[PDB]
Parts: C-alpha cells; sequence; structure tokens
C-alpha cells in the first residue's frame, strides 16, 4: 500500500503500516497509551533572594 | 556698593532615602529536583 491509498476521512487518524507497527496496532488495540505521562506534581516554590 | 551678606546664593542638596530603600529582589523556583525520586514516563512495551 500506499498513503495516497487511505480514504481521505481515515487520514485524520493513526494510520498504522504492518508489519513495521504491529507493537503499536496492539497497544491500540489494548486502549493502552504507549506513552503514559508522570502524575503532575505542584508547581514549583519560589524563592526570594535580595541582590 | 551692596553686600551679598542678606542676598547669598543657595546651593541644594536632596535628602536621598537610598539609606532606607527596599532592595531588588530575584527569584528562584524551587524545581522539583529528579535527584530525588521524581517520577518518569511510563514508555510502555509489548510482550507478544
Amino acid at each position: 500500500a500506499k498513503k495516497e491509498h487511505v480514504p481521505t476521512w481515515l487520514q485524520n487518524t493513526h494510520v498504522y503500516s504492518w508489519p513495521k507497527n504491529k507493537k503499536n496496532i496492539l497497544l491500540r488495540l489494548l486502549r493502552e497509551e504507549e506513552f503514559v505521562a508522570p502524575p503532575r506534581g505542584p508547581l514549583p516554590t519560589l524563592q526570594v533572594v535580595p541582590l | 556698593v551692596r553686600e551679598p551678606g542678606s542676598q547669598a546664593c543657595l546651593a541644594i542638596d536632596p535628602l536621598v532615602g537610598e539609606e532606607g530603600g527596599a532592595a531588588v529582589a530575584k527569584l528562584e523556583p524551587h524545581l522539583q529536583p529528579r535527584g530525588q525520586p521524581a517520577p518518569q514516563p511510563l514508555h510502555t512495551l509489548v510482550l507478544a
């Protein structure tokens, strides 16, 4: 196949290639994100230093 | 002739408030260190 073969309305999503992206396809089917962000921390505490 | 005694010129000098002036302050954010056990992105792999 080639990029041109994808119907237009399907080009607005993730297009996997076979067998290149098989692991990514499995992740998509599992509905598990390949990267999961670390939990968001608290805003840093600002230290005031005179000059 | 006239004498400047009464009409003498005046010098001027401001009453500077620098002795009691506040200083300029620099801010530094206390970064949540990665040296401490900060979290990491969970890059996932699949065992097929």
